[PDB]
């Protein structure tokens, strides 16, 4: 059994947005609740709402969320969250979670199964696809049979971007750093990998879903 | 929430 | 609504040691109380429910205890893999009214102190296509180090005080080490007006310095 949230995006203050939680490996039935929990960047967990999974559709909410948020069971495998009146205070990763249970009739009011989250960014800024630049040692440096190369993913909004190397086949020793918000208000992220210089050309594969951007950069072993 | 409270508490 | 006051906000302990986290409830609550482990970029993982019951696969060196208004999580035999932020959670409600829900503590960042390791440092001049955009971003990476470092940038030996961002990976699950990426952003005019670009990474009485000369790249 697993969960996956979708629908996060960049939206303007005052906007509405619907998120979706999709269950795999199970379908909803009596005995537990499905719930949403959010987390603002760098902050803690904050519960939003739950819905009975038993088919009644009964819901209950955090006091702050009443009136702006609605949780629904849209199908036997999907929960939705409709958000309205959004401000910067609602920027957060939104998680779907299934209440755990140790008996067949009801749950134990803790969350045993979680999705990876979907990010909602409430901002007046416009979408911006990143530019990707190779990272390689100075041309004048002495070559080596092993070298650390990388990619700088510069100037995007909103988060996230994803980075893989060689279509996901290169994973050992990859360091993909947390994003940083530059003074321009746009984000940047770097990723590096250490490889054997022979018979090993490395390409970073970058994706920015908010603009439907996919870009590959093959990184030459130096700035030459 | 009241029903859940009745059950658990 | 119940408020959970979780302490400490951050704690450090050696590999093999013990960390203790306390959560105090603003009113008396039931033992429908839980603890979660969250690693950066991941969702929380349930460790304990009903105050002291271990979730499937969680070892007993995670110990939940307490009742009433004060609950405790004790993590012993600490491993580098335990580096994470931990949260308590209360379920609360009323049999009489439509009041209740879930309250989380504010979290505790756990740092696991492994062996001290000095970083190795790499510097990356801006790709040739950066300069025509009007700004360049230079990248410095400090690899595989513990404890935390301080990064200084120099341009022709002068310390930079603006245009710098730093980003640190989570602690490595095998050896507790960090990695760090530091970026210095300048206009193209600034970049082309100077020669030597230096990243200095300091760890107490140790410094590791890496430079490049623009004319050589
Ligand atoms: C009260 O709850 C009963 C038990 O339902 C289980 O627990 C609740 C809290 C939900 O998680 C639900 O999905 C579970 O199946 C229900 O059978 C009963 O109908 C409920 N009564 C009222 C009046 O809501
Ligand atoms: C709580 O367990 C479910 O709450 C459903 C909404 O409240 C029901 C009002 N009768």
């Amino acid at each position: 059994q697993s969960l996956e949230e979708s629908g996060g995006d960049l939206v303007k203050p005052g906007a509405s947005l619907t998120l979706t939680c999709t269950a795999s490996g199970f379908s909803f039935s009596a005995g537990y609740d499905m719930c949403w929990v959010r987390q603002a960047p760098g902050k803690g967990l904050e519960w939003i709402a739950c819905i009975y999974a038993d088919g009644s559709g009964s819901t209950y909410y955090a006091n702050w969320a009443k009136g702006r948020f609605t949780i629904s069971l849209a199908s036997s495998t999907t929960v939705t969250l409709q958000m309205t009146g959004l401000t910067a205070a609602d920027t957060a990763t939104y998680f779907c979670a299934r209440e755990g249970a140790d008996g067949p009739d009801y749950g134990y009011a803790a969350f045993s199964l979680w999705g990876p989250g979907t990010l909602v960014t409430v901002s007046s800024g416009q979408p911006k696809a990143p530019s990707v630049f190779p990272l390689a040692p100075c041309c004048g440096d002495t070559p080596s049979s092993t070298v650390t190369l990388g990619c700088l993913v510069k100037g995007y909004l909103p988060e996230p971007v994803t980075v893989t190397w060689n279509s996901g086949t290169l994973t050992n020793g990859v360091r993909t750093f947390p994003s940083v918000r530059q003074s321009s208000g746009l984000y940047s992220l770097s990723s590096v990998v250490s490889v054997t210089s022979s018979s090993q050309p490395v390409t970073c594969n970058v994706a920015h879903p908010a603009t439907n951007t996919k870009v590959d950069k093959t990184v030459a072993p130096s700035t030459c | 929430i009241r029903n859940k409270s009745v059950i658990l508490l | 609504d119940v408020v959970m006051t979780q302490t400490p906000a951050s704690v450090e302990a050696a590999v093999g040691g013990t960390v203790t986290i306390k959560c105090q409830a603003s009113q008396s609550i039931s033992n429908y109380f839980s603890w979660y482990q969250q690693k950066p970029g991941q969702p929380p993982k349930l460790l304990i429910y009903k105050a002291s019951t271990l979730a499937s696969g969680v070892p007993s060196r995670f110990k939940g205890s307490g009742s009433g208004t004060e609950f405790t999580l004790t993590i012993s035999d600490l491993e580098c893999a335990d580096a994470a932020t931990y949260y308590c959670q209360s379920f609360y409600g009323s049999v009489t009214s439509d009041y209740g829900g879930f309250a989380f503590g504010g979290g505790t960042e756990v740092v696991v102190k492994g062996d001290p390791v000095a970083p190795t440092v790499l510097i990356f001049p801006p790709a040739a296509d950066q300069v025509a955009t009007g700004t360049v971003t230079i990248v410095c990476v400090a690899n595989k180090y513990f404890p935390d470092v301080t990064v200084t940038w120099e341009v022709d030996g002068t310390t930079q005080t603006t245009g710098i961002e730093n980003s640190k990976t989570p602690q490595n699950s095998a050896d507790c080490t960090y990695n760090l990426s530091s970026t210095l952003t300048l206009t193209s005019t600034q970049y082309n007006s100077h020669k030597e670009y230096t990243c200095k990474v300091t760890q107490g009485t140790t410094s590791v310095v890496q430079s490049f000369n623009r004319g050589d790249c």
